[PDB]
């Protein structure tokens, strides 16, 4: 089970290579493992997540059609890290410690640190195989709309949400400095990640490296977290924290409904 | 744990996606802290 | 329709009124309500709003007396340089004297900041 | 020749105590340079002023001082003044500081103690 | 009392006009009054002082020879304001409150004409103007020569050999004008210095704001071992009223602190 | 008050030498 890596720049065909390679491998081998280091071009997840996905069914379309449940998941929050290249590389270890042939998608340390056996490039066995902003944002807000499509059997505000008092779920606002008193407005009508780790706020102090289990939307808080979840009801009980990141509900959800 | 399925509530029908106007409805002066 | 960082016009007005009507406690209630609109846009605020918030963050420390004159002049100079660079010769030459020459007198930057805060009262807010 | 320091117990004790932190020996030796301002009328050499400012920033940053937005205000002004008066890792930081978006707090929390090591061997 | 005022720029001969006008007036009139608004070109005082001086003897030489006791005196500290034109103007009224014809020397300009009710606008470059028409090292020697002339009144003797006075650290207040010295480290700014013996147990008794006092003289604090050993040429009768020391941007000439024999 | 004319010893030590006078307690006067 050699570990396969991918190293490429913009417009080289690496995602299509991953799709084609998984499709070819699914004929002979029964299962294949997938590790995603991309944060803005995630395939099986909503944007901003680092995950070790698993494939048992072939991939025959765009990334917003084959959403699966990651084996291991971390909700970084940001679609791309450009100033803190010591936490994403630190998150990778927490995600990598769950590893069937493995495909590693990437955006010297990355080539190392994983004990790989293949460094396929599509631009340690060198192979190579030598082969916009407004359009890359539509597919990032289209995978989120695909995660919310699991709530349909119904208007998005019409479904019955869950409830939790302000003493059973903690709250953290990643990638911001929100004043502790004025924090219920940064989480009201937002897009929170239902991660896992009376009175009012239960705020944390540091950003934890948790295991995200799903994604939910808060709809309102009157002085009860009315949290709408597409997560299966069996998995809601383990949810005990909320982490807001640089990923909000698509404006079409919040805009004019019918 | 405490995760109530909201078995009986009726309000959400028209546009309560953020209207559940005085800027003090969810105002706060006290907060806990974990570590 | 449009999506905005402020919930209703009562939040786009309470901050607009409380920011300049000082009271020493209404400019801090409405100073922590703009660190929330940073979260509503990921981590970003318009340049004008950031400058307006910085120039009152500076004010709420020389009124109380947070630290010494040398250290309190560092906030004022940085804020004024960021204001002028991003957004008469009395103000324009102040940034040059701040960055390239000897440290301006504290009263000079105090009056400059107190004047330039009036620019944002009629132009943006 | 008239000097602002009485003897070598003020030109050496301050020199030693400005960089041996202890959180209380750079505060004793930072208030012994506000006295050399009086002995020179109201003036200090540009290098000494920059060195004092870069530790004024530190003693507020290490203790806790104020919020992050109000701590890169001291750091940014200090670094910009230091670069203007006294490569690309530290020389290009001023452009992001004054002309573009606010640099991350860790950028200052690395550049400041980088440049503080530059004045340990060149002047002090 | 036709109050006279003078207005001019550098090198116009304004300084060599009060010497001549007072000389001419001393023949007819018995006494003449003088108000000095200059801070770096003071005539009858050490530099940095705003005074209302008096003349009963003619002026026949450079300013470092006519050292006389001012009728009113304020020790500003810096021989140029150039940044705070709201305190030098404020000091002038305090000096003017002790007001014979009066000559006013001047280094703002419009206000200097007002606030005094003048009767003359002599220029030498009521608004009766008679404005007839007529560097950093030479102007810093004549400022230390005047200070050395104030210290020459201690001679009957080496400058460190005269017996000084002494006062414990609880009867004389201390203020460091024109600086920000940390309160704990304040006794090093007052050691071997040039202090103005102004008038207004635990070591420091420092003030909090700069007062508009009435300076009475100038002295030297030779040393403070942990007693204010003040070497002062002020007459001993006037020492008893001295209770405040104000340090400003005027230090001892380096020749005094340098090698003595 | 009054000023006591010194009767001690001045010729030997120079002007300035009569961290030894370091301080931690200081009074404060308000006008």
């Amino acid at each position: 089970c050699p570990v396969i890596l991918v190293c490429g720049s913009q417009d080289v065909g690496k995602s299509t290579f991953n799709r084609y390679l998984i499709n070819h491998l699914l004929n002979s081998l029964p299962c294949v493992d997938y590790l995603e280091c991309d944060l803005g071009q995630t395939e099986f997840t909503p944007p901003g997540c680092i995950s070790l996905l698993n494939i048992t069914e072939p991939v025959l379309g765009p990334p917003f059609t084959h959403l699966r449940t990651p084996q291991k998941m971390v909700y970084y929050g940001k679609p791309s890290c450009k100033n803190n290249y010591e936490n994403y590389i630190d998150i990778v270890k927490y995600v990598f410690s769950a590893y069937s042939p493995l495909i590693v998608n990437t955006m010297i340390d990355l080539i190392r640190l994983l004990s790989p056996s293949h460094v396929v490039q599509f631009r340690h066995k060198l192979i190579g195989v030598y082969t916009r902003e407004s359009h890359n944002k539509i597919l990032r807000d289209l995978s989120i709309l695909s995660y919310l499509s699991q709530l349909q059997p119904s208007p998005l505000h019409s479904l019955t949400p869950y409830q939790v008092p302000f003493n059973a779920v903690a709250l953290r606002i990643t990638h911001s400095d929100v004043a502790p008193t004025h924090i219920l407005y940064a989480v009201n009508a937002s897009w929170v990640g239902l991660c896992k780790i009376t009175n009012g706020p239960i705020l944390l102090a540091q950003t934890p490296i948790c295991d995200c289990l799903g994604f939910g939307i808060c709809r309102g808080i009157d002085m009860l977290y009315h949290i709408l979840t597409p997560v299966p009801p069996e998995e809601l009980r383990t949810v005990n924290c909320l982490l807001v990141g640089a990923i909000a509900i698509p404006h079409c959800v919040l805009k004019c409904q019918r | 744990s405490a995760w109530q399925v909201s078995s009986e509530d009726v309000r959400w029908d028209t546009f309560p996606l953020g209207r559940m106007e005085d800027p003090a409805e969810l105002m706060l002066e006290n907060y806990d802290t974990m570590y | 329709g449009i999506v905005v960082a402020w919930l209703s016009r009562a939040e786009w007005d309470q901050v607009t009124v409380y920011l300049f009507c000082d009271d020493h406690k209404l400019q801090r209630y409405a100073l922590n309500r703009i660190t929330v609109w940073r979260s509503r846009s990921g981590n970003e605020l318009p340049l004008a709003v950031a400058s307006t918030a910085d120039l009152i963050r500076c004010k709420l420390l020389d009124v109380t007396g947070g630290l010494g004159t040398d250290e309190l002049r560092l906030l004022y100079g940085m804020a004024l340089v960021r204001f002028v660079n991003l957004i008469p010769d009395w103000i324009v030459d102040l940034r040059h004297e701040l960055t390239h020459k000897k440290m301006p007198h504290i009263n000079d930057c105090r009056r400059g900041c107190y004047f330039v805060l009036d620019w944002l009262q009629k132009t943006y807010w």
